[PDB]
């Protein structure tokens, strides 16, 4: 629905690769079931298309060097509307009352929860200088660096560049970006911040109408 | 590259006392901040650019803004008095270097010159013909190194003797030196008179040969 | 706790190497950082190097290239810094710095050495003033000094209390290369120059002012 800035761009999926955020236009990413899929539109973390019956989905968009790709095995059904199963909806016939994915992004009664981040592990931050290791955060972004070489070290104020001669090997530093100003989705799949989280409530488009 | 730091500041008892610190890198990189006491290795007042290591007293407080690093002391005390030496790497960070050092003073203590040093150049010197070349006071508060020996004759650096100015046990800054000069010319010279003008402070001593 | 210790003071003519050894112990010493630094008397500090323990590796300072040179022995745990082609101004303070307290890393250097200053001492000093008759005004130009002594910081002072108020302690000037320990200690008084007690002398064999006949006999 908009992009990498922040700013309504008509038709684009905006994505994080590797804590920088990305954009690329809607057209270039494609999904497919059993058949290739047709995206209707997105909105927020949502997208509405058309889908053939399958055992699972995958979402593909290729960059100009790599192509990303995701399979998961969820179940897409298509359900004939009446008392005649067809697989494709039909050019003429009669009009039934159905129960459809509508193609409206406005706010209606359902929500999802948006929760403050977790910190994310980057491993490229830490680096051996001078056969110790330096931990240098991206521009204007703390940092917390957890060492367990001969004293731990939990420093967390470090912006600009720290050296932690204390400790002479890379696999035994981790440093956690710390970004604790956007506010993800309360997902499974990533770590969960210390303390209260709960920071408001996303509205769900594209309901059943 | 080298970071400008003031030769010395002056502050009042009771009151905040400010020392800045200028790097054209300088916010890429962390300072820290030394106190040398007089005749002492420095010492680590502020690290990482906010925090004091235990046994630092609260009042020492450091604030970065770019390429000025401001060292702030709350409550200016007697015992305070120190060099102040902000130090970091280089844009390489390979090398390290310090400022230039601020000497923070206070103004009212040991205002009193209180000189009393008594250089007679009398005869008993005259045997060989060496006699002192002038009375320099052991203490003095801000003592500048100027004395032009006035003995019958007009005031002339010559016949008295300077010297580096130093630290009196009462803290009043002054350097004792008995000086050498001719007897004979002090024999010949009708009056033997001694002008002392430094520090804002002129008078002359008996004149009798 | 972190103790290093250096070498003893060492005064030596111009145009040699001098190496002053500082030995560092008490704390976990596998990669920890050493540095070398000279401050001149009364100046800024001059970062000269830095040594870590098992890289055996340094960086040098970009004004000081080959007349530098780095030694360091792990059976004592010490770091050796010889300079050579030396010259007047490079006499200075030295001091070997290190971590103390860990809250990071490096740049965070919170031990020091406690400095090898040096100045001429060899052991010489100086007897009587003078023997003169007294001057008519009551003052005395001659007390209790050394002249003519290389004793570092020879302090010349009569050993009773008398005639040590209202006396300026010269300085060494050295102002013609001599040592010019002085210490001058005069009577500032006309009968206290007839009647001075003896003045004690430093010498360099040892420190403070053993008892040594000096007065000033006017
Ligand atoms: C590199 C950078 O942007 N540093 C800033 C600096 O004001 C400080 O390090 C911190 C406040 O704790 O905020 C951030």
């Amino acid at each position: 629905g908009l992009d990498s800035s922040g700013n309504l761009k008509g038709r684009t999926m905006r994505y994080d690769m590797h804590g920088t955020i990305k954009e690329i236009p809607l057209h270039q990413v494609s999904l497919y079931t059993s058949r290739p899929c047709h995206i209707v539109d997105g909105h927020g973390y949502f997208l509405l298309a058309r889908c053939p019956a399958g055992d699972s989905i995958t979402m593909e968009f290729k960059k100009d060097s790599v192509r990303h790709s995701c399979s998961v095995p969820y179940e897409v059904k298509f359900n004939p509307v009446g008392r005649e199963l067809y697989t494709h909806p039909p050019e003429h016939g009669v009009e039934q009352a159905c129960q459809v994915y509508a193609h409206d992004a406005q706010n209606r009664g359902a929500y999802v929860e948006m929760h403050l981040p977790g910190s994310e592990v980057d491993s490229s931050l830490v680096s051996l200088s001078g056969s110790s290791v330096t931990v240098t955060p991206p521009d204007g972004t703390s940092a917390l660096v957890e060492c367990e070489c001969g004293g731990t070290k939990i420093s967390e104020t470090i912006n600009k560049t720290k050296q932690f001669s204390q400790c002479t090997k890379k696999e035994q530093c981790r440093a956690y970006r710390l970004q604790n100003d956007k506010w993800v989705y309360n997902s499974d799949k990533l770590p969960k911040a210390a303390g209260a989280t709960l920071k408001g409530k996303l509205h769900v488009p594209f309901l059943l109408a | 590259y080298e970071l400008t730091q003031p030769p010395s500041v002056s502050v009042s008892p009771g009151q905040t006392a400010r020392i800045t610190c200028s790097g054209d890198a300088l916010p890429k990189q962390y300072v820290y901040w030394y106190q040398q006491k007089p005749g002492q290795a420095p010492v680590l007042v502020i690290y990482k650019d906010s925090e004091r290591p235990s046994g630092i007293p609260e009042r020492f407080s450091g604030s970065s803004s770019g390429t000025t690093v401001t060292l702030t002391i709350s409550g200016v005390q007697a015992e305070d008095d120190a060099d102040y030496y902000c130090q970091a790497a280089d844009s390489s960070n390979t090398e390290y270097v310090f400022g230039t050092g601020t000497k923070v003073t206070v103004l009212q203590p040991k205002a009193n010159p209180t000189v009393t040093l008594f250089p007679p150049s009398s005869e008993e010197l005259q045997a060989n013909k060496a006699t002192l070349v002038c009375l320099i006071s052991d203490f003095y508060p801000g003592a500048v190194t100027v004395a032009w020996k006035a003995d019958g004759s007009p005031v002339k650096a010559g016949v008295e003797t300077t010297k580096p100015s130093k630290q009196s046990n009462n803290k009043y800054a002054a350097s004792s030196y008995l000086s050498l000069t001719p007897e004979q010319w002090k024999s010949h010279r009708s009056y033997s008179c001694q002008v002392t003008h430094e520090g804002s402070t002129v008078e002359k001593t008996v004149a009798p040969t | 706790q972190v103790q290093l210790v250096q070498s003893g003071a060492e005064v030596k003519k111009p145009g040699a190497s001098v190496k002053v050894s500082c030995k560092s112990s008490g704390y976990t010493f596998t990669n920890y950082i050493i540095h070398w630094v000279r401050q001149a008397p009364g100046q800024r500090l001059e970062w000269m190097g830095w040594i870590n323990a098992g890289n055996g590796n340094t960086k040098y300072s970009q004004k000081f290239q080959g007349r530098i040179s780095v030694t360091r022995d792990t059976s004592a745990s010490a770091a050796y810094m010889e300079l050579s082609s030396l010259k007047s101004e490079d006499t200075a303070l030295y001091y070997c710095a290190t971590l103390q307290m860990d809250y990071g890393g490096n740049g965070d250097l919170d031990y020091w050495g406690q400095g090898t200053l040096v100045t001429v001492s060899s052991a010489s000093t100086k007897g009587p003033s003078v023997f003169p008759l007294a001057p008519s005004s009551k003052s005395t130009s001659g007390g209790t000094a050394a002249l003519g002594c290389l004793v570092k910081d020879y302090f010349p002072e009569p050993v009773t209390v008398s005639w040590n108020s209202g006396a300026l302690t010269s300085g060494v000037h050295t102002f013609p290369a001599v040592l010019q320990s002085s210490g001058l200690y005069s009577l500032s008084s006309v009968v206290t120059v007839p009647s001075s007690s003896l003045g004690t002398q430093t010498y360099i064999c040892n420190v403070n002012h053993k008892p040594s006949n000096t007065k000033v006999d006017k």
